[PDB]
């Protein structure tokens, strides 16, 4: 179901499940077919998650490929286009290169403000660790041009060197030795700023979701927590501490969840808050009212009133 | 530069193939400046040197390696404390003697095969003296010896009154202590190669030696004459069996990885006076 609602995107997913599910036995689930081709459903996991669902069990092919493919974008935009690198082609690699981490939104007053998603090796506030920052510059993407993409300007280059050093014709030289000219003119423009804020505002267009601000704290089940994501849909707190498709964006920076221990904090958390009332059959009203402040809504419209007492625990 | 650029298209495209773990006995070359380390067949050695000769005549910063291993060519390290700032004469009757004693020692290991043989000694020099300190290498790279026999050569070689002689006559002030006695073991460098602090022994002079054990009292030392002709890196390297000019006699048997970048911490981890730390530890 996970990898069958991440691939629906695309028209023609039939064609990948008749390559997935052609492997012990299955039979194509037996014969499950979409389960019998349902309709849509709700914004479940998307093509970001399938590079997840890799680089865990391989990552050194999984690196290697996507950095061929990265080669590949690059060597055909150069080709087609002797030396000139514009703005597009720029943000074509790079949505094609952190298409995984960046999102850009139109959500209040026709500006596009960019979602960044922050890993553990990034500096944060507190407790944005694997949640969407909001961002009026991207300055990750920024540096992340000039940087790590200038990895792939010399990688070209130096196929085009290759490529030079063969005993090709003389016009094949020649034509090579243009190419590597007008691109090696070309190449510092990733360096200027004007370019770089062209290739920024040419992947707005290409970094678009068209629904993020509409669901970004949607649902009632995930909530933001300082050691990553709590989820509270099953009985276990599953403190989502990876890569992920939920879109939430505000965060509680203490929080903290260190799941529940039976230490000496809680402990005497315990002790504080009951033995001080005396109650029957383990009345639990009051505190099991105290929770349900971690949804949303759609829940019972009660209103508790703690006073009474000059120094009490309220 | 063009021939560099030939070099790292051999590496990275083509020779990568080849890349061995640290601490891989079967690595056979080391490439200091990149840190990665190869276990290159024949073919590919050769490949390889004919890009790193190409490199040399141009003068480019090498820093190439290549481990002994149990069975390799004979290397003698010399490390020389000098009278003067000048470099010593060193001419060929002095290297030729040199050449002689070395054989000696090298006969008296018993590991020669019979017959006819041609063995060649190379002579690389540090270019200049550096407070008195010089260098020079003796490369025999042909001489196909066990480890255990180069250090039983070496040993013996550290001891030989005539060599003490000779390096005196030059103005050595340690020619007991010269021969470093672990270049059996320590990789070697690729000619034209050199430590990053330190700039690549150039040749001066190469001999040819022929032995016969039917005529063991005959042992011509000549002068090689056309030594330009030939791949330099190939001919001198102690782990090649392809040379033109050396043919093989076979006788009997850090993990840090800065990367350039964060190095430069380092550079002022030093300078620190925090000897004493009773609260800065």
């Amino acid at each position: 179901s996970n990898v069958v609602f991440a691939l629906a995107n695309t028209s023609a997913n039939y064609r990948p499940l008749a390559e997935w599910f052609s492997q012990t036995g299955g039979k194509e689930k037996l014969e499950k077919l979409w389960n019998d081709a349902s309709h849509h459903t709700e914004k479940k996991i998307t093509k970001r998650s399938i590079m997840y669902w890799a680089h865990k069990h391989a990552p050194q092919q999984y690196k290697e490929i996507v950095e061929q493919g990265y080669f590949s974008i690059l060597a055909e935009y150069v080709y087609s286009y002797n030396g000139m690198l514009e703005h597009y082609m720029i943000a074509k690699v790079i949505y094609a290169m952190m298409g995984n981490k960046f999102v850009v939104d139109v959500d209040s007053n026709g500006k596009y403000v960019w979602f960044e998603f922050v890993l553990p090796g990034q500096p944060m506030n507190q407790g944005e660790i694997w949640k969407w920052r909001k961002e009026v510059n991207p300055d990750e993407l920024h540096i992340y041009i000039s940087e790590n993409f200038s990895r792939v300007m010399d990688r070209i280059t130096e196929h085009i060197k290759y490529h030079l050093s063969q005993p090709h014709e003389s016009n094949i030289l020649n034509y090579y030795k243009k190419l590597l000219k007008a691109f090696e003119r070309s190449k510092s423009k990733i360096f200027n700023d004007s370019f770089k804020k062209g290739v920024i505002r040419q992947a707005e267009f290409l970094f678009r979701q068209r629904s993020f601000i509409q669901t970004l704290d949607t649902n009632p089940h995930l909530l933001g927590v300082g050691n990553g994501v709590l989820s509270i849909e099953t009985i276990p707190a599953k403190l989502i501490n990876h890569f992920h498709e939920h879109p939430i964006h505000q965060y509680t920076h203490i929080c903290y969840v260190p799941f529940n221990p039976e230490n000496p904090w809680t402990k005497l958390l315990l002790n504080a808050l009951q033995d001080i009332i005396p109650e029957l059959d383990a009345r639990l009203w009051i505190m099991f009212y105290l929770s349900t402040a971690i949804f949303r809504g759609l829940k019972e419209a009660l209103m508790l009133l703690w006073l009474g007492g000059g120094c009490n625990g309220k | 530069l063009a021939e560099v650029q030939a070099l790292e298209t051999l590496l990275t495209r083509e020779l990568s193939v080849f890349l061995t773990e640290p601490g891989s006995k079967k690595t056979n070359i080391i490439n200091r400046i990149t840190g990665k380390t190869y276990a290159l067949p024949s073919t590919e050695l050769l490949r390889l040197y004919e890009h790193l000769e190409q490199c040399r005549k141009q003068g480019a910063l090498m820093y190439f390696l290549e481990r002994q291993g149990t069975y390799s060519g004979l290397m003698l390290d010399y490390d020389l404390k000098l009278n003067t700032n000048a470099v010593p004469p060193l001419e060929p009757p002095a290297l030729s003697r040199l050449c002689h004693r070395i054989f000696v020692h090298i006969k008296n290991s018993s590991v020669l095969p019979e017959g006819s043989h041609k063995i060649h000694f190379f002579f690389t020099l540090k270019p200049e003296v550096v407070q008195g300190k010089y260098g020079f290498h003796v490369l025999i790279p042909g001489l196909k010896l066990a480890a255990s026999t180069k250090k039983s050569i070496i040993g013996s070689l550290q001891h030989d009154a005539t060599v003490q002689k000779i390096l005196h006559e030059q103005g050595v002030t340690n020619p007991e202590s010269c021969l470093d006695p672990h270049s059996a073991s320590v990789p070697s460098l690729l000619y034209g190669s050199s430590k990053l602090n330190h700039k690549p022994y150039q040749l001066k002079t190469g001999f040819e030696l022929v032995f016969d054990s039917s005529d063991p009292d005959y042992i011509p030392i000549h002068q090689i004459k056309n030594l330009e002709s030939y791949n330099l890196v190939s001919e001198l390297s102690l782990t090649n069996e392809q040379g033109s000019l050396v043919r093989p006699v076979y006788c009997a048997a850090m993990l840090h990885d800065p990367e350039a970048r964060y190095l430069h911490k380092i550079l002022n981890l030093l300078p620190p006076e925090y000897y004493v730390e009773y609260p800065l530890w």
